[PDB]
């Protein structure tokens, strides 16, 4: 079936100050 | 077996744990550049400017405004005179922080705004705080 | 005696906020709330809100920061863009979940290039091999 | 500045 | 003489073909065969047809009838749901047949109200009686 | 200890089928018949038609989306018979019951058709 | 005019376990 | 066992 995966990291873009 | 370099995991799904915090921090940027803000909230003397989504999303009292067609298109919505333009700031934070700050002075002030915004869990929240 | 409250500073941090507040977005999007953009890619077109959209994507950013691009109403994508590719990036904008099934793995990665989405892609090299 | 925790739901939930 | 077929317009009503539809759309769901979408629920995941969830649910009615999903492969439910409820509730789906047993009405029901199967909850309610 | 059976669940859930055909609602291939076009769930023509059963079960025909009949069928005949397979209904016309019994033997509905044998007279 | 029939028996195939 | 029979309506209809 479906292998499900964590991931801690940052998912996307960070848009600056 | 080996001549076959077939993209190992066939089926997965990727949980992004922090996804979205990362897209709540990044709206909150947008907040405070004033970049597809829609909407101003004024509270006594001051001015928030601020995404109608977030709104809707946190409290019912906005969400009841932006709901029928005939207030989803209002660019200044005036809170009540009454309303703390310290407490709604914190409460506005939370919105898009996820970290509702209480300093001394500002627990009842904040505990009340919410009362008004009908954000009926962060109410419950600070009544277990205070006891 | 005195029945003061807390004599200090305190900062409550919720958890699950920024989920709760993305799967209300989800519902706005859900329901054409607020939605201030169509993403037309081939045959297929998507509601969304473009904050969320610039939140994800180094693209839609790029774009809905421009001034004059600021208030576009359509977004037509490149004719190669794979609609079943975007879809599921976009569902993953609103879910925190990149579902990769067998079918189409290097069409969601292509089209996490073309949405300059490098941190979706650099996770799919991390775990996808052969 | 004492943090503390809330795991449980912050906001109410829009109906689908 | 005229061997006409018969005087001409007719109809013929066959009064078992939705219940074999249905069986044989299990059969299919039995051998995976065709089944487009898997519901996760709490870590544990059910395979089934697009088509048959959305005619019995008013939930997966509203979820696949949403451009978003309306094509996508994967559903996560409200991590509360009981995955025994929705098994015992996907096996009605497929065979008209609701297998509540005494301890677990409860999770039937309430998740029977969760999927917004409006009609299975009134059962429930009147098997209290 | 006790199991509920609805009388008339298969009855609402193929009526619903039909539904989401009448809207147009994941159709996941087109039927070609001569000139004309019939978009259908794969789903409810395996389970109704043997020699559909027999495609979308081989491997390399699975993934497609486009079938076309062989150019004889009648698509006035396939269209009665594709109707029957959504609502029990088998609607023998005027000039169309050779049809519906002939496509109904080239799509391996083989108790459609031993129902029209002990139907048609002359 | 619009003469009907019930037919009760099987009317399609049956797809096997 | 207990096998109790329901001649109602089973699930939604999905409208036209």
């Amino acid at each position: 079936g479906i292998t499900t995966i964590k991931e801690m990291g940052r998912s996307i873009h960070e848009i600056p100050r | 077996p080996s001549s076959d370099l077939y993209l190992r995991p066939g089926d997965s799904q990727i949980q992004f744990t922090r996804h979205a915090s990362d897209v709540l921090l990044n709206l909150n940027r947008l907040r405070s550049r004033d970049i597809l803000t829609d909407v101003v909230i004024v509270v006594s003397r001051e001015q928030f400017r601020a995404h109608k989504t977030v709104l809707m999303a946190c409290s019912g009292l906005f969400y009841s405004i932006f709901t029928d067609q005939l207030k989803r298109n209002l660019s200044v919505i005036n809170l009540d005179p009454e309303i703390n333009p310290e407490g709604f700031n914190i409460l506005l934070d939370f919105m898009y922080t996820s970290r509702l700050n209480l300093r001394e002075g500002n627990i009842m002030a904040v505990m009340a705004t919410a009362m008004y915004l009908q954000m009926e869990h962060v109410v419950d929240t600070c009544r277990k705080f205070i006891k």
